[PDB]
This record gives structure tokens, C-alpha cells and sequence, in this order.
């Protein structure tokens, strides 16, 4: 019933930044809301309720402010432990309902990925199965493109994608995209390649392997 | 003092029920209302509905009734939602949280939560898979390789490389849920080329669940 718009879906900050997340319900809810953070493998936590009260405990660096429809949660000066989603939640009215989150990540320079492809490996073939790797190491930001070509084929649908989350040293992120073939059709064709697009790279690259 | 408890991990079938528990303690149970949410990957947290223990009983969200089916046990101080016809749509993580009371509120405590899987698969081990470096030259250069630890169920594996010995410039990917409905991950690591011919490096596999242990030697070729 109510729908809770929240603001931005993620963002990339720099530690000591100012942080503004916005959540608009779609009707006037009294201040019955809460704001919650919720870490990677950790469950989530409430930071604020009734929309500017700090729950016992929690560093005053985070407030939340509003009425009517429009609500925010600021951290006044970002830290590295603040990395991770943050949620709104109404409670004025049933069903309670929560924003879709917004991912709080951290801000560094552009970096290209470094590519690299794999074919597969004789021991896995006999097997009767295929599987071509590519490898897009270190780059940021997260949005990156991975289009598989068999020989001349846009392959669709029979790939999937795996992302590590920001490194701790580098802020920077490693991606691998995984095409799966049977050996019959692997065996088939001739020229296997990944074309990877990003912002860091003036031009998409790809990186092949004749079978 | 007050702490919610949830039940382990449960790996069920399609088309069968659950029942999770929430033991909460430190505190009057009766008065406060428990919550409880639902969070599947890349579906943000969903509030499915709460209860009050003896009192006033039950908010659903209509969505989950039916699916749903909250009860509390005031003499064990436990409060349960029984989740019903499981799909591939249910496997999450479910927590319960102590909400408000008639007299107090200033926040909430939520439970460490409950994995919940629904797969047909059967328990198997995977088969590890050598990912070749392809450079071995030029007074260090940098060389990609890895392990494709391929089909196994349930999660989770383990990878290390040398037995712990090597930990620089190592990603292992989250795990992904193929269509045959099994698992596979990937676990790379950058070296310098001067030594692919010099080093070994071997990854090392542990799934638990299969007692499946596998070092894998990886070598350029
Ligand atoms: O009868 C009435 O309308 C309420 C009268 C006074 N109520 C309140 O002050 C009041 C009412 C409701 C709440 C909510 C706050 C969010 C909380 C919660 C926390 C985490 C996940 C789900 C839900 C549940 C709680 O239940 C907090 C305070």
C-alpha cells in the first residue's frame, strides 16, 4: 500500500563527505518511520525510529530529519565503516513497507579492468562439458559490459556473471563472466572472445582464443 | 539482556513447509510485537508480517498470507512463522525483530536471522577445473590463473591457495546458482610471469558437505 521512493539507489563517497539519503512515501505518514543499515553477512540494524530519534547507541554522526512525505537519513561525515545499504521503513500504516535501499559505496579514480580469457581445460572436456572464462581484474567503477562471440555469434543467455565486492586495499572491484557450452558445439567453432566495455577504456576490448 | 535467537539453517524441499523460531529473552514477551522480514538477494528487505505474543495477534502483509503462518509460544517465550508450498521464489534469509510495546519503544533487536534453501539438488561434490595462466616470459610480467570449482551443492566451499600461504592478489568470486540448480565459483589470482615457470600454485577445495577435500596444482599450458 504505501510506497516508499527512496533516493539515490546507490552511491559512491569519499570518507568526510556528507551523505543524504531521501525516502518520499507516497502518503503522509506522521513521522512513523525508521532508517536501518545493513552490512554485508551481517543482519540489519536501526539507526534511527520516528523519523529523528537515534537509537541508543549509535554514533551521533547519523540523523534523520522530515515530515509528511518526505524524509532523510544524513551521516554528516562519512567512515569507512559506513559502507553498505541503507533502508527506510513506514510504519504509520499495514502492510509496513520498506524503500528499496540505497548501496553506499566507496568513491576512487576510474581504473580499466585488466582482461584476461580462459578456455577450457582438457580435463574438464572429456567431462563433455565447457567452460570459457574471462577475467576482468581490478577496475572501478562496478558498471562494466561483457558480450561473449563465438565465432562471429553474440552468445545470449548462457553466461553468468560473478562480482567480488570493493577490495579493501584498492576500492577496486574484479569481475568474472563464465560461458557454458557442451562439448559437442564447443568443439564446432573456432573462435572464442569477450569484448568488455567500461568507462575506463576510450575503446571496448577483446580478448580471444581459436579453438 | 534482551536478545533474539533464530533456528538454523534449513535446505528444504519444493512444495514442502517450514517452521523457523525466534526465542526472545531478556524481557516481557508479551508486550512488544515481533516482526519479521524476508531478504533475498537483489530483493532489498520485504516486512512479511508481525505478532503479538497473547495479545492482538496478527498484521500480514497481503502478499504473504497463505504463505505465511505466524504463531507464538508464551511458556518458552519462542514465537514461530511457518512458511508454507515453498519455491525457489522463498529461499532467503528470514530475521525476526522485537518492534514496539504498549508502554516502550526506542528502536529494535533483530535476530542473527535463518537461511532457508529450497532446491531439489542432492549433496555432491565438485569437480575443480584448472584455469591456465598463458605468458611465462619477460623479466615479470603478470599472469592471470585460477580454479573453476565446478557443480557442487549445497553451499558452501571453501578456496585457498598454498595452503594459506598465498593471499596477495586473490579473488574468489561469490558463487552462482547454475540452471542444472548446482554451484559453481571461480577463484583467480595474478602473479608475476617470471615465476610461472619457477612457483606452483595449487588451490586448495574443501566442501564439507560432501567431505570433499581437492588440492589442484595449476601450470601454465
Ligand atoms: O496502535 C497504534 O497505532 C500505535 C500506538 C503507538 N505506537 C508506537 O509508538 C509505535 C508503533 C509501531 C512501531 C514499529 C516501528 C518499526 C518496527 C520494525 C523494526 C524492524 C523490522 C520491522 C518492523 C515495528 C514496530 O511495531 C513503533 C512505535
Amino acid at each position: 500500500d504505501i510506497k516508499m521512493t527512496q533516493s539515490p539507489s546507490s552511491m559512491y563517497a569519499s570518507l568526510g563527505e556528507r551523505v543524504t539519503i531521501t525516502c518520499k512515501a507516497s502518503q503522509d505518514i506522521n513521522s512513523y518511520l525508521s532508517w536501518f543499515q545493513q552490512k554485508p553477512g551481517k543482519s540489519p540494524k536501526t539507526l534511527i525510529y520516528r523519523a529523528n530519534r537515534l537509537v541508543d547507541g549509535v554514533p551521533s554522526r547519523f540523523s534523520g530529519s522530515g515530515s509528511g512525505q518526505d524524509y532523510s537519513l544524513t551521516i554528516s561525515s562519512l567512515e569507512y565503516e559506513d559502507m553498505g545499504i541503507y533502508y527506510c521503513l513506514q510504519y504509520d500504516e499495514f502492510p509496513y513497507t520498506f524503500g528499496s535501499g540505497t548501496k553506499l559505496e566507496i568513491k576512487r579514480t576510474v581504473a580499466a579492468p585488466s582482461v584476461f580469457i580462459f578456455p577450457p581445460s582438457d580435463e574438464q572436456l572429456k567431462s563433455g562439458t565447457a567452460s570459457v572464462v574471462c577475467l576482468l581484474n581490478n577496475f572501478y567503477p562496478r558498471e562494466a559490459k561483457v558480450q561473449w562471440k563465438v565465432d562471429n555469434a553474440l552468445q545470449s543467455g548462457n553466461s553468468q556473471e560473478s562480482v567480488t565486492e570493493q577490495d579493501s586495499k584498492d576500492s577496486t572491484y574484479s569481475l568474472s563472466s563464465t560461458l557454458t557450452l557442451s562439448k559437442a558445439d564447443y568443439e564446432k567453432h573456432k573462435v572464442y572472445a569477450c569484448e568488455v566495455t567500461h568507462q575506463g577504456l576510450s575503446s571496448p576490448v577483446t580478448k580471444s582464443f581459436n579453438r | 539482556q534482551v536478545q533474539l535467537q533464530q533456528s538454523g539453517a534449513e535446505l528444504m524441499k519444493p512444495g514442502a513447509s517450514v517452521k523457523i523460531s525466534c526465542k526472545a529473552t531478556g524481557y516481557t514477551f508479551s508486550s512488544y510485537w515481533i516482526e519479521w522480514v524476508k531478504q533475498r538477494p537483489g530483493h532489498g528487505l520485504e516486512w512479511i508480517g508481525e505478532i503479538l505474543p497473547g495479545s492482538g495477534s496478527t498484521n500480514y502483509n497481503e502478499k504473504f498470507k497463505g504463505k505465511a503462518t505466524f504463531t507464538a509460544d508464551t511458556s518458552s517465550n519462542t514465537a514461530y512463522m511457518q512458511l508454507s508450498s515453498l519455491t525457489s521464489e522463498d529461499s532467503a534469509v528470514y530475521y525476526c525483530a522485537r518492534g514496539h510495546s504498549y508502554y516502550f519503544y526506542d528502536g529494535d533487536y533483530w535476530g542473527q536471522g535463518t537461511s532457508v534453501t529450497v532446491s531439489s539438488a542432492s549433496t555432491k561434490g565438485p569437480s575443480v577445473f584448472p584455469l591456465a595462466p598463458s605468458s611465462k616470459s619477460t623479466s615479470g610480467g603478470t599472469a592471470a590463473l585460477g580454479c573453476l570449482v565446478k557443480d557442487y551443492f549445497p553451499e558452501p566451499v571453501t578456496v585457498s591457495w598454498n595452503s594459506g600461504a598465498l593471499t596477495s592478489g586473490v579473488h574468489t568470486f561469490p558463487a552462482v546458482l547454475q540452471s542444472s540448480g548446482l554451484y559453481s565459483l571461480s577463484s583467480v589470482v595474478t602473479v608475476p610471469s617470471s615465476s610461472l615457470g619457477t612457483q606452483t600454485y595449487i588451490c586448495n577445495v574443501n566442501h564439507k558437505p560432501s567431505n570433499t577435500k581437492v588440492d589442484k596444482k595449476v601450470e601454465p599450458k
